[PDB]
């Protein structure tokens, strides 16, 4: 729902690269796995889950009970 | 940007599913019938007076839905979502214009609700249809949900779209003993009507059709079918030479001996053999007794005045029967697609509907006539409120009918049942996975071959994928991803049409006619067979792609059974594909430049003439490419794409093509009954029965197919790395194993969610059912069985909750079901409270309720209850590729390696599973998804298609890894190197229902049912299981003795018979009863099922008198 | 608020008597849901 | 009601815990009883016009889109009914008519008389007599007794307009109900002043419309 | 077989139908209400 904040394999932090990525995907759009690597991810397994985990909150809170 | 002519074409498919939806098939029939059927079906019946009243009428008018003439679109209605929650039927008033007559000079109209209509959701009159995404979040529902089914009394369940036979054909089935029978079953409106022919005795051929009584000569009929030649006849459905002509004439021989011509015994024999007239209008008895319906009884697909028409059908008929007779093959296998039909839910709701309204309105005639019976006064105050009384048992009954699932329809005198199934949220693939779902029935037995495994014929146009596990009585089928299924057009104008382009007619037909070309035939129904076959069809197809007639009314030839076919049937499976015009392709290639563009839609290649819808019969008759690389001048079509060949589950296996089939058949019945995110709606949402994934992800592999549905918005499943090996013997067969400290990390994780209505309703004795609690004694606190809440007396938010607490309170009166008198005094209480307990293994939580009211103004109350599963071992994990697996011994960390840079495995599997349920596809996908990650990018994959391998390993060792896809690792235990290099590296998994906590299920001693006194059924209730006879048995083979007993009966039924040696029967405590004496008796120990039968033996006259005898004094 | 509960759309706190209605007020909307408890829980992540 | 043999303790619990679903005391720890033995899935005059009578009942009930359950209250009433033979000697739709009324009124529902009669050719001072005899010859209470307050609410929902009414409706029933404490209320027909605050706090909401629509 | 104890060839028509002892006609739960759910041989033979 949210990035877990550590891999399942490594389970180096994940968490504070996220937004840092997404930014960086976004400001100044560049190639993703180079991005994560002058981000600083190396592992596969660790990097994943920044290619990868589609984020639901935020298609969430378009629903949300109070509104 | 110049395209390739290849690559190009994958544009289409989207833009083709863009505008018009995958799942339009119940949307348009649905929509299709609420705008146009309707509009009809009471241009049926308007007008009804009883036998009364010399002056009257009602002149039903207009029907509309929504629309009072005050909006377009209904001014409002209740949300289909919000309704979900109230468990209401979620409906649409039916707004009805009629002008009656009542009382002198008036014949007055108005606007009338007769009742509401069970809408579908994402329909042209639903709320949903065109709304965005805010529309979405301010009326609180999923973008995402295809729509396309009901809602009904809080579920919602489908109208699951039935493959019927193909009605109104003439089909040959060729059997052993028998004859062959030919049978042809047709219906309009009235009497949808089966009938039979066949020979019975060598030659001698005869009509069977339960109309008529049984076995008549069919020489006869045709006489009376009005050719009365007896040449012709024989010419006519013989040939010209061979030896056709004797193989049919010896009929024509027996024939000859009974009677001639057709005054009266050619007609009157068959109304000598018809059944009665019941009763009055008896009068038709005549010599043209049965004249009237001798032409019409099961033959009404042609009927009108004069005997030709159907006459020479019944030849052509013939025509079948004795080239089949001839020879075995040479006939029709009722198997491959086009001789079977699919059928829409559009015309379900119509004949359902109609056939209530009709009912109906016929039991109003009486509605009216309760009035009508006493002049009181001048009678008129037309029944204009007396609808309503009356009125919406059509709402209701079509209620209760569409949820149910049994239609009753005595007017076609036809009942199918289980025509609808609880709506299937398991997980997001599931969802349009129920749909784009067929049902096959009837076909005589169960056991008969035929109609059976999966035929070439339906390449491309159904599934060939899933057919899963739970074969049994009948067979599902699915779609294709590509699938336009036909509505139907019109007759008349493309009959006279087809004279247009100068053909005959029957009228001038030589009646030597099975030599000139082949033969026309509309509906399946022979007019003039016009010369020229070819340059006929050219034509036609060119005003088909070209002008006219579009979708289907296609044509097909048939060479050896000498045809050419072009009949309007909807119904009918139909799909795209790019005509090669002439040389190459319509397509050109530069005209998708103007596609992608943005501005040329879809729908235009049928009207500027590119590709079009096909038949499988149509494509019997094309000539079908592959790709555009590999073509041949003489070809006919391309499709644009093979992957829309798998189905839409089938669509998620990546590079399926490297599998067994078998491995994708248990994949889509595994992927369905994945765990994922449903829909953005979740949290809002509640459910029967829910599951969820804490954290999904998008397969590493795509398939194209997924980028259609945006499935990798909604994936089900992790992305997790594996490494191929044997470790951890514990593994063995099939068996996952995990890594801890990575499930403790978060991986593969469930919020499980459940809920429990509890229904509140006032009884006669008007005392309502009620919620009260909060004890509370002990000086502060509620005992801890009743602590599970605060003061309102319910379930509250975020409380651990353990079995054997209260989750909802609810005190209802011992006396609520008594018998009410004109009096009360001070205690209306008396209450029996059956608060119902959280039962099961663990912990769960209440994160969430609802308080709210049904549509009869009633307390309801509603909530969920949830637990999150770590997974824990013996869990069902699918490798999204066929491997379907438990999750074996958690190994710690430590233990599976490794290796360079550290990366630990997550699951880690045996590679014993590759070698023998063979599937390489997997083997691949691992190496795409190691790749992906390297390069930064998802992984294209898709039948016959994606990224290929060799790609791949330049991309593999540029970055450091072994093309092989291949790596040392080290010792989980040990630290030394790897004796052999492993495969390992990302593959998506998956966690699927039957999660073990839910399954595991025991007892010491449960519960007994009353009539058998023995366990209860299954797992819920309570325990117990099965020895059954095959399962029993085996104990036998061993041999022993008392192990029968201890299991079959001292902990099965413990009961002790008292009996008499003289005349022994089964007393009680201490008599004989019917000798009653209270000595003779011996007690002894027997099972309860045995007295059991005995008593209902001895309740039915019978007597298995017990004798007994000592075990001792040998 | 340390009252009782909330609608479902309109999303407002709102009480209720004993055996009154579940019909909000600031909406005529029926269904509503139930606040969270302001007592304590607890739970233990691992 | 059952008593253990030895402890002799008067309350029972029962264990559903491990699934033996047994029933002990916690006076003695020696159970009630073992695996609870538990289950699982003509033609007369008057009984013919029961059936009619519910055919009837029923049918006519929901024309008004009334809940089901309350129409069982007037089905005893109707039987309560034939046994005094108030019955037979008039019409059947004043007594079906009656008993439901006796329903709803006693059960304070939101309906009304002259409207739920209006579903005939009726008078409606008929079946307001009829249902005046019973009075009579069943034997009944203060227990009919209904105000606006309700009513409004029935009326609000059939005028549509937007939803501000809701607050007008709030608006209107203290001002009727000022109005039904300046005691202009009673001995007048209760709709007279619903209607009326109606046209009031809508007037008061500046929305125009008619005393037709008021009185319709 | 013959020797005075059922009844020659005569019993094997009806005469006194015995009726199930009522344990083999468990009559289902009431399942709340007033209308209990039935049980169908007493109902038969309840008609015959
Ligand atoms: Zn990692
Ligand atoms: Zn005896
Ligand atoms: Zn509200
Ligand atoms: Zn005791």
């Amino acid at each position: 729902m949210i990035v877990p904040v550590r891999c399942f394999s490594c389970g180096k932090v994940v968490g504070d690269k996220w937004e840092s990525y997404l930014n960086l995907l976004q400001e100044d759009e560049l190639d993703e796995g180079t991005a994560l690597s002058r981000l600083g991810l190396k592992r596969y397994c660790c990097r994943r889950m920044i290619l990868t985990h589609v984020d639901l909150i935020e298609k969430f809170l378009r629903y949300n009970p109070l509104e | 940007d110049e395209i390739n002519t290849a690559q190009d074409k994958w544009h289409l498919l989207p833009a083709f599913l863009k505008v018009k939806g995958l799942v339009k098939q119940h949307l348009d029939s649905f929509n299709y019938f609420v705008d146009t059927d309707l509009k009809k079906i009471i241009k049926a019946n308007q007008l009804i007076l009883s036998d009364v009243d010399p002056e009257f009428y009602l002149k039903y008018v207009d029907i509309r839905v929504g629309k009072k003439s005050s909006s377009s679109t209904k001014d409002y209605l209740t949300p289909p979502h919000e309704c979900r929650l109230r468990d209401m039927t979620y409906s649409a008033p039916i707004y009805v214009d009629i002008e009656y007559t009542r009382g002198r000079n008036i014949i007055m109209h108005k606007d009338v609700e007769i009742g509401r209509m069970p809408i579908m959701l994402r329909s042209n009159k639903c709320i949903l249809y065109d709304a965005d995404e805010s529309k979405m979040a301010k009326l609180n529902e999923c973008p995402l949900d295809p729509g396309g089914y009901f809602i009904v009394n809080g579920t919602e369940k489908v109208i699951l779209v039935q493959e019927q036979l193909s009605k109104n054909r003439i089909i040959v089935e060729a059997d052993e003993k028998k004859g062959i029978v030919q049978a042809s079953v047709t219906s309009s409106t009235h009497e949808r009507k089966s009938k039979t022919y066949v020979i019975t005795k060598n030659g001698k051929i005869y009509l069977k059709h339960n109309s008529i009584a049984e076995e008549i000569p069919i020489a006869i009929v045709l006489k009376a079918c009005g050719i009365l030649s007896d040449l012709e006849i024989m010419q006519l459905v013989c040939g010209n030479d061979s030896s056709y002509q004797d193989i049919f004439a010896v009929n024509l021989e027996e024939s000859s001996k009974l009677d001639i011509y057709t005054q009266q015994q050619a007609l009157e024999y068959i109304g000598a053999k018809v059944k009665t007239m019941r009763r009055q209008k008896l009068t038709i008895l005549q010599e043209g007794i049965e004249a009237i319906a001798t032409t019409v009884i099961a033959h009404l697909t042609v009927e009108a005045l004069d005997f030709r028409e159907k006459a020479l059908y019944i030849a052509m008929m013939t025509r079948r029967v004795v080239m089949a007779m001839y020879n075995p093959k040479m006939i029709d296998d009722r198997d491959y697609v086009g001789n079977k039909r699919l059928e829409l839910a559009g015309q379900l709701i119509s004949l359902l509907f109609e056939d209530l309204f009709k009912k109906f309105n016929n039991d109003f005639k009486l509605s009216i006539d309760k009035v009508l019976k006493k002049p009181n006064r001048a009678m008129e105050y037309d029944a204009l409120l007396s609808i309503n009384v009356h009125s919406n048992n059509i709402t209701s009954g079509l209620n209760r009918a569409i949820s149910t699932g049994n239609w009753s329809l005595k007017r076609f005198k036809m009942e199918r049942a289980g025509v609808t199934h609880v709506l299937s949220r398991l997980s997001y693939i599931s969802a349009l996975g129920m749909m784009t779902r067929i049902s096959s029935q009837f076909e005589k037995s169960r056991k008969v071959s035929g109609p059976r495994a999966l035929q070439p014929s339906q390449f491309g146009m159904l599934c060939t994928a899933d057919t899963p596990e739970g074969e049994a009585c009948g067979l599902v089928k699915n779609l294709a991803l590509m699938t336009h299924i036909t509505t139907d057009d019109e007759e008349e104008p493309i009959k006279k049409l087809c004279y247009v382009l100068g053909v005959e007619d029957i009228t001038l037909i030589d009646s030597a006619s099975l030599h000139l070309n082949y033969g026309v035939y509309l509906n399946g129904t022979l007019i003039g067979s016009i010369r020229f076959p070819t340059k006929f069809v050219t034509q036609f197809r060119h005003l088909r792609r070209t002008g006219k007639v579009s979708e289907f009314i296609s044509i097909y030839s048939n060479s050896h059974q000498m045809a050419v076919h072009i009949a309007t049937d909807g119904g009918r499976i139909c799909r795209p594909l790019i005509i090669v015009s002439d040389g190459q392709s319509r397509v050109k290639d530069i005209h998708l430049r103007k596609l992608l563009d943005g501005e040329l839609d879809f729908d235009d290649f049928l009207k500027l003439g590119l590709v079009e819808y096909l038949d499988v019969n149509e494509e019997n008759d094309s000539y079908i490419a592959l790709y555009e690389k590999d073509i041949v001048p003489s070809m006919t079509h391309l499709e644009i794409e093979p992957f829309t060949i798998l189905g839409a589950v089938a669509g998620l296996i990546p590079y399926p093509h490297h599998n067994q089939s078998p491995r994708n058949t248990y994949q889509c019945a595994m992927g369905k009954q994945a765990i994922g995110a449903i829909a953005y709606n979740q949290f809002k949402r509640i459910d029967t029965l829910l599951y969820l994934m804490t954290y999904p992800q998008q397969p590493m592999v795509k398939t194209k197919t997924i980028e259609l549905i945006d499935y990798d918005k909604l994936p089900a499943g992790q992305n997790a790395t594996v490494a191929v090996m044997s470790y951890s013997g514990y593994d063995i067969e099939d068996a996952l194993v995990l890594n801890k400290s990575s499930i403790d990390r978060g991986f593969g994780r469930c919020e499980t969610r459940r809920k429990t209505t509890t229904v509140l309703k006032r009884y006669a004795n008007h005392t309502q059912d009620i919620i009260g609690g909060m004890r509370v004694d002990e000086n502060g606190d509620p005992i801890w069985q009743h602590q599970s809440l605060g003061p309102d007396g319910l379930g509250e938010v975020g409380m651990k909750v353990q079995s054997g607490q209260i989750y909802i309170n609810k005190s209802v009166p011992t006396n609520s079901a008594d018998a009410p008198n004109p009096n009360n005094v001070n205690v209306q209480t008396q209450y029996r409270e059956a608060p119902v307990i959280y039962r099961g293994p663990e912990p769960s939580h209440i994160d969430q309720v609802m308080m709210s009211v049904s549509d009869n103004d009633q307390a309801l109350i509603k909530v969920l209850l949830r637990q999150n599963r770590r997974p824990e071992l013996g869990d069902k994990f699918s490798s999204r590729h066929g491997q379907k697996g438990v999750c074996g011994i958690i190994v710690k960390q430590e233990d599976m390696p490794f290796n360079d840079q550290g990366i630990v495995p997550d699951i880690i599997m045996n590679p014993h599973g590759f070698p023998s349920r063979m599937t390489v596809g997997k083997m691949i996908e691992l190496i795409s998804g190691k790749a992906g990650v390297l390069n930064g990018t998802l992984e294209y994959g898709t039948c016959f298609g994606g990224s290929k391998l060799e790609d791949m390993s330049k991309i593999l060792v540029d970055q450091g890894f072994n093309y092989s896809g291949k790596d040392m690792l080290y010792s989980g235990i040990t630290g030394e190197c790897l004796q052999a290099y492993i495969f390992f590296g990302p593959i998506y998994y998956q966690k699927l229902k039957h999660m073990v906590l839910d399954k595991m299920h025991a007892r010491a001693r449960g519960p007994r049912a009353v009539l058998t006194r023995q366990p209860t059924e299954g797992r819920s209730r309570d325990g117990g299981l099965r020895l059954g006879e095959m399962e029993r048995d085996c104990v036998i083979a061993y041999g022993a003795s008392q192990l029968l007993l201890e299991r079959l009966m001292i902990s099965s039924d413990a009961f002790e018979v008292d009996v008499c040696d003289k005349c022994g029967l089964m007393g009680y405590s201490g008599w004989c009863t019917t000798c009653k004496s209270a000595e003779n008796i011996i007690k002894m120990t027997i099972p309860y099922a045995a007295k059991l039968l005995f008593q209902e033996l001895l309740s039915m006259n019978i007597a298995p008198r017990l004798r007994l005898e000592d075990i001792f004094q040998q | 608020a340390t009252l009782k509960y909330i609608c479902a759309e309109c999303s407002s706190k709102l009480s209720l008597s004993r055996t009154d209605a579940v019909r909000c007020k600031d909406c005529g909307h029926r269904i509503l849901l139930k606040a969270r408890t302001k007592r304590l829980v607890q739970f233990e992540a691992r | 009601m059952p008593v253990c043999k030895n402890c002799h303790g008067t309350e029972f619990e029962r264990d559903l815990s491990n699934a033996n679903n047994d029933l002990v005391c916690k006076a003695c720890g020696v159970v009630s009883e073992d695996n609870p033995i538990v289950s699982e899935v003509a033609l007369e005059s008057r009984e013919a016009t029961l059936n009619n009578a519910r055919r009837k009942l029923r049918a006519v009930s929901y024309a008004l889109h009334i809940p089901e359950y309350i129409t069982d209250a007037a089905f005893q009433w109707y039987k309560l009914a034939l046994a005094n033979n108030f019955v037979q000697g008039r019409r059947s739709q004043n007594v079906i008519a009656s008993c439901l009324y006796v329903a709803c009124r006693k059960e304070k529902t939101h309906h009304m008389l002259i409207d739920f009669s209006s579903r005939l050719q009726v008078s409606v001072y008929s079946i307001g007599a009829t249902f005046l005899k019973m009075v009579k010859k069943l034997h009944i209470t203060e227990l009919p007794l209904a105000d606006p307050s309700l009513f409004i609410q029935h009326f609000a929902e059939k005028l549509d307009l937007a939803d501000k009414k809701i607050k007008v409706v709030k608006d209107a029933v203290k001002l009727a109900q000022r109005m039904s404490k300046d005691w202009m209320f009673e001995g007048r027909r209760p709709a007279g002043i619903a209607g009326a605050c109606i046209l009031l706090a809508c007037r008061m909401n500046n929305l125009r419309r008619t005393h037709t629509e008021i009185v319709a | 077989d013959a020797t005075v104890p059922s009844g020659r060839p005569e019993t094997y028509i009806w005469r006194y139908l015995p009726a199930p002892p009522v344990c083999i006609r468990p009559s289902v739960m009431m399942q709340d209400s007033p209308a209990s759910n039935e049980d169908d041989l007493t109902v038969k033979l309840t008609e015959i």
